[PDB]
RNA sequence: AUAUACCGCCAUCUUCAGCAAACCCUGAUGAAGGCUACAAAGUAAGCGCAAGUACCCACGUAAAGACGUUAGGUCAAGGUGUAGCC
């Protein structure tokens, strides 16, 4: 929900072009078009810092972990 | 796209070589100003529009700044804030917000441990290949003002000065007429004047009585009406100098009032020689050191006198 | 406090008679009504009356009773100039007055969602 | 509506060029003049004969080239040296173009008592500027 | 028309600027005005910084001129002034002593008193309400009433004429009668006042 | 003889600014609409003014000001369609 209390249009256009969306639904949203919903608060100052950091740690184990498999295929050529 | 640009560049440089060869100067010293002069001399375009002139500059000015490609073969854009329409504008907004919060943190730390003008929307959109509206521009200007009002230093100071400009001159003071001596001519000075189709050349002296000579003869025989006399006395009355200044003007063209106003303007512009600048400023703010472009309006083929229509009725 | 409307509107679950029958549905919008303005004043009447009385009492010349007409003119000029200067230069005031722009802006900031 | 010689703005399908695309009041600003001679100044006369010769030459050039021309033709009356400098399309053989140019030059020099030399320009088609 | 915005008005007074070093507010004001020195408009061919004139006299002379005859209006004004001067001096030298000592010979004070006496006090307006025009007394400012009195005097001196009457001595006699609180312009003023008083029961129809 | 066949030249509206190619969404995909900068779906090539030319500059003036109503004025600047005739 933005600053007008209305479901955003990006979640409606994502399912149109066959694009998944992982959103954080609270208690006043529409968790129908979200392919991976999860009930959780998203209005507290100290709470939003947790989800924003967990998404940062997921990058450090996805793109940074890519180098572990690049050396396996580079042994042949 | 780049191939056509390279073709235009090579055509431009071979044309510059040919022009420097036909003119007779060295191609290295053949500057762009000389190129423009040679083009104007060889191609005399006699038009009124300044855009229809034969030019031969670098293709960077003829072709507009083309938008570069932000995505590669993989598909990932090169900029972080690209999936939002405007990229550079939002990046600059994020940067100025970061600078604002940095200044706020610095001010909080300091409290706990105890000529120029802004940019223009047109200039901004010409410098940065990006189009914007008016409300976002006003919001950005307000953010810049909030940045300036805060406690700045050096980094933020130069950051906000990079987005500044420089105004032109603002002192519209006229040139002070010097004192000229032409064959034993003490207190001699001349001036001009053009208003309502009237040209006057007054010769103000500071050693005679209190009379005015118009084309040799006095002003009484040429100005029988007291109106012109008062109009010519007003400048000498505004300076409290009457019986100690003599003038001899040679006015031509126009009626009585037009020539009187021309002589008045000439006297006002010539009196700026034996007095301080505060007096000439007081004379200018009162209505003396200024032009009067009140010329007769051009009559229209359908109106009575450049304003009133003909005989337009209702039935 | 606002009165409840349990059996006011004629609905399917009201086995009685409707008392309130509004023309428009009871659904508020997102804009505030315009403030009342542009009314007839026509002030200063007793002063003009006593001025006409003192004119009719004495002769037509204003030398026998100049104080009354002078005060009437002074009051009329003061009132007119005050009203003109106010309505020309000042429209805000102090805390709590004519506020329609910010009111409708706040109403549009938090509108109503009748479509669930 | 003062409908002049300007191109009407309707549907984007008329390949308008650059000459008559501008408004008729932008001649001395964003355009020029096809003809140029001394008859258009103060103190000179015999302008009617010049206009008649110009319109006759235009009609002759339009009739002898049914589609071989693009836009119009620039006139240069240099006292007694007329030059019908224009353009040419790349659709016919050069022999026919040379034949027509020679015939026109001979006719001009033997009728209007004035030698004429052409300066053809190689263009693919009509100098189109807007597809409006 | 032929003059851009943010321009000031040409000044006329000189003694105020001959020594502007009184206090600090006006000093800072004139300094800030002369700093940027905007393009001040030129002085017209009718205003003069002399002390031997009056702005009311200049306005009356400009209003008297019909069409484009400044010299004619100036000559008529000079004739009227010399006529009233001669009449004042003739009635002064042909008297006794108390009358000569209790009266002055300045025509400016007499003209100002005549203007202040002939100046109206109330004005009626034909308010169209329901299809009828009813006169309602409305207040008027000072300049408007002064202009109304001036135009009434002008139209009385112009229209009201027979065949043998003149114009300079006619206007002089009219001004002398208006100064003595017995004149036709004062009669018209009293008639308008009594007409407004007879219809004083219509003040409730006004809306401002 | 028809401007109720035109090309061409113009008129109050015009003392302002709206209209047309390519997409998407909402009206259950009905005729239609798509405005909220503390922003809820709008991007818009092009046209006319502003932007521009000249005169006394940046004031002012002139020149210009679309898509049309008036089957508006004119086959009677100039030429062409249909009727009757040498
Ligand atoms: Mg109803
Ligand atoms: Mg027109
Ligand atoms: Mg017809
Ligand atoms: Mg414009
Ligand atoms: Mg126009
Ligand atoms: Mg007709
Ligand atoms: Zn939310």
């Amino acid at each position: 929900l933005n600053n007008i209390f209305e479901p955003h249009v990006a979640v409606r256009d994502a399912a149109k072009m066959n694009i998944p969306t992982v959103g954080i639904v609270d208690t006043n949203c529409n968790p129908c078009l979200i392919t991976y919903p999860v009930p959780g608060n998203d209005d507290s100052p100290l709470a939003v810092h947790l989800y924003c950091r967990l998404f940062q740690t997921a990058i450090t184990r996805a793109k940074e972990k890519r180098q572990q498999v690049e050396a396996l295929y580079r042994l042949q050529g | 796209t780049e191939d056509f640009i390279k073709k235009q560049i090579e055509e431009f440089n071979i044309g510059k070589r040919h022009l420097a060869n036909m003119m007779g100067e060295d191609p290295e010293t053949f500057t762009q100003e000389d190129i423009d002069r040679a083009i104007a001399y060889l191609f005399p375009s006699g038009l009124f529009e300044k855009r229809a002139r034969p030019v031969m500059k670098h293709p960077e000015q003829i072709f507009p700044r083309q938008r570069a490609i932000q995505w590669g073969e993989d598909g990932r854009p090169f900029h972080y804030l690209f999936y939002t329409g405007k990229q550079s504008y939002y990046s600059l907004m994020h940067d100025v917000y970061g600078m604002l919060l940095n200044l706020e943190k610095h001010q909080s730390h300091l409290q706990a441990k105890s000529g120029s003008r802004w940019l223009i929307k047109e200039e901004l959109e010409e410098m940065l290949v990006e189009k914007l509206s008016d409300l976002d521009y006003m919001q950005f200007i307000r953010l810049l003002e909030k940045l300036l009002t805060s406690q700045c230093g050096a980094a933020e100071e130069e950051f906000v000065q990079r987005f500044r400009r420089s105004v032109t001159l603002e002192s519209k003071k006229q040139l002070i007429e010097p004192v000229q001596y032409d064959e034993q001519g003490m207190a001699f000075s001349k001036s001009e004047g053009k208003r309502k189709t009237a040209k006057a050349e007054a010769i103000v002296y500071k050693h005679g009585s209190g009379r005015i000579k118009v084309n040799g003869i006095d002003y009484q025989l040429y100005f029988p009406i007291t109106q012109d006399r008062e109009q010519l006395m007003f400048p000498f009355h505004f300076v409290d100098r009457l019986g100690k200044h003599d003038v001899t003007c040679t006015v031509s063209g126009g009626g009585r009032s037009a020539q009187a106003g021309a002589i008045r303007l000439a006297m006002a512009k010539a009196l700026c020689s034996f007095v301080t600048e505060d007096e000439v400023e007081w004379m200018r703010q009162a209505g003396l050191l200024t032009t009067d472009p009140r010329v007769r309006e051009r009559k229209k083929p359908g109106q009575e006198g450049a304003r009133r229509k003909f005989t337009w009725k209702k039935r | 406090a606002t009165p409840s409307l349990r059996g006011r509107l004629a609905r399917f679950g009201n086995p009685r008679k409707p008392v309130l029958k509004p023309n428009k549905p009871l659904i508020l919008a997102n804009r505030v009504g315009e403030r009342r303005r542009e009314k007839g004043e026509a002030t200063c009447i007793t002063e003009m009356s006593v001025m006409m009385a003192c004119w009719k009492q004495n002769e037509f010349r204003d030398d026998a009773c100049r104080k009354e007409i002078q005060g009437f003119l002074d009051c009329a000029a003061r009132a007119q100039e005050a009203r003109k200067m106010r309505s020309i230069q000042e429209t805000l005031g102090e805390s709590g007055s004519l506020l329609p722009n910010k009111l409708n802006k706040l109403l549009q900031r938090f509108p109503n969602k009748p479509y669930l | 509506k003062n409908r002049a010689a300007r191109v009407r703005v309707s549907k984007g399908d008329k390949p308008v060029t650059y000459e008559e695309a501008h408004a008729p009041h932008y001649i001395a600003h964003r355009k020029g003049w096809l003809s140029l001679h001394t008859g258009n100044l103060d103190g000179e006369d015999h302008a009617a004969e010049r206009t008649v010769e110009d319109v006759f030459l235009r009609k002759f050039m339009w009739g002898t080239f049914p589609g071989c021309l693009a836009d119009q033709l620039v006139l240069k009356r240099r006292g007694n040296q007329l030059e019908i400098c224009a353009v040419v399309l790349r659709q016919l053989s050069p022999h026919k173009y040379y034949f027509l140019v020679g015939y026109s030059e001979t006719l001009l020099s033997y009728f209007y008592k004035c030698p004429v030399r052409l300066h053809l320009q190689t263009v693919p088609s009509k100098v189109v500027y807007k597809y409006l | 028309s032929r003059y851009s915005p943010e321009f000031k008005d040409p000044l006329i007074d000189k003694e105020y600027y001959r020594k502007p070093v009184e206090e600090l507010t006006e000093e800072e004001k004139y300094v800030r005005e002369l700093k940027k020195t905007q393009l001040i408009k030129a002085a017209p061919a009718g205003k003069t910084s002399s002390v031997f004139e009056d702005p009311v006299i200049s306005k009356f002379t400009n209003m008297m001129m019909i069409g484009g005859n400044k010299v004619l209006a100036r000559s008529l004004m000079i004739q009227t002034l010399e006529a009233v001067k001669r009449k004042q001096f003739e009635k002064y030298h042909a008297a006794s002593a108390e009358e000569q000592a209790t009266i002055e010979r300045n025509p400016y004070t007499i003209f100002h008193q005549a203007l202040k006496n002939c100046e109206p006090m109330i004005g009626l307006v034909p308010i169209l309400k329901g299809g009828r025009f009813y006169q309602v007394p409305v207040p008027l400012p000072d300049r408007r009433r002064r202009f109304l009195a001036m135009k009434w005097m002008i139209t009385e001196c112009r229209d009201k004429k027979h065949q043998r009457t003149l114009m300079p001595e006619k206007l002089s006699h009219k001004l002398l009668e208006a100064f003595h609180n017995q004149g036709p312009v004062i009669k018209r003023k009293h008639d308008l006042h009594k007409m407004a008083e007879a219809n004083r029961a219509l003040a409730h129809y006004r809306w401002w």
